[PDB]
């Protein structure tokens, strides 16, 4: 499961740079090193950040009734 | 018939998990998908006792995991009510 | 794109593994970022930062590798990419 | 004529710069790319002048730049000595 990426092309450059030297092996290496860098940031304040989730949830209106048909006629409606 | 209601950033997160399992599966993965969560929301309106309690994030929260995501919810005189649906990764288990 | 010209936009295809996988889509389907891209680019400039104050001695460091990779011998372009063609069947 | 010498380091870099450009660009314009590359070289080997000064480095380096990459090398007494051809985000210019 790969996924295409649009990483600008400053932020492109810095890749291609960084595999030309050798210090990577491909692009894939220099973009995982990235993530663990972004998922180490957030490593420990997990529960604030569902919190956060949670409360956004909670302020983001009144509920209202569950309805899965009118739900899938939007998502068929946006772009058929 | 147990009430069944979704906090309006909800069925965002539905849109958002449908539209991402649209782009890279196809209409019928995604449709599948939110019908799997739109079960296991029928299920949770009917049963208590299959609730996860998660007063260790909010007093009164509940979860309940769906394939790669978990429902986060409140239970209501009727019902439940889903105030965000997540993907597994954003959780955090008692401790 | 006027007419005549040709879109230059230049994506690239990644395995981030299972497990950078699902922590990306949970960041986009919780609405935190807008795309897979997006996050993927917050990952690339903490990386960035995290070298951007070691950039003489990263240099220095490539240099002296270079230097230390054996004696310099004589360059030809045509043995070069001949031997690139020998690698494997080329196109385009 | 002006000598003209590889590191094996400087080798293999060119290498991974044809197959970086081979994979998004094709043969015509990867072998293109290493065909500039290599008219630089020859340019260098000739003209001292062109050299730009990266004793800041290292005691003696030389760095010229080419397409999106940069010439390191070192003067010899007949020519040059190529020492790594690097992507232009390695750079530290002089202050």
């Amino acid at each position: 499961r790969t996924m295409t990426v649009d990483t600008g092309e400053e932020l492109r450059a810095f890749v291609e740079g960084l595999v030309e030297s050798g210090d990577y092996k491909t692009n894939s290496e220099v973009i995982r090193d990235g993530l663990r860098l972004l998922q180490e940031k957030t490593a420990g304040s997990k529960l604030a950040a569902l919190r956060q989730l949670i409360d956004e949830g909670e302020q983001s209106g009144e509920a209202v009734p569950w309805d899965r048909d009118s739900f899938l006629a939007r998502m068929r409606q946006k772009g058929p | 018939a147990n009430t069944l209601v979704l906090k309006p950033r909800a069925e965002q997160d539905l849109e958002r998990i449908f539209e991402y399992s649209y782009t890279e599966f196809g209409w019928q993965q995604a449709q599948q998908y939110i019908s799997d969560l739109d079960q296991t929301f029928q299920t949770l309106a009917a049963s208590t006792d299959l609730a996860i309690n998660y007063d260790h994030v909010r007093p009164g929260l509940k979860a309940f995991p769906v394939g790669a995501h978990i429902v986060f919810f409140r239970a209501t005189d009727t019902g439940i009510e889903v105030i965000r649906v997540l993907h597994q990764s954003m959780d955090y288990p008692r401790h």
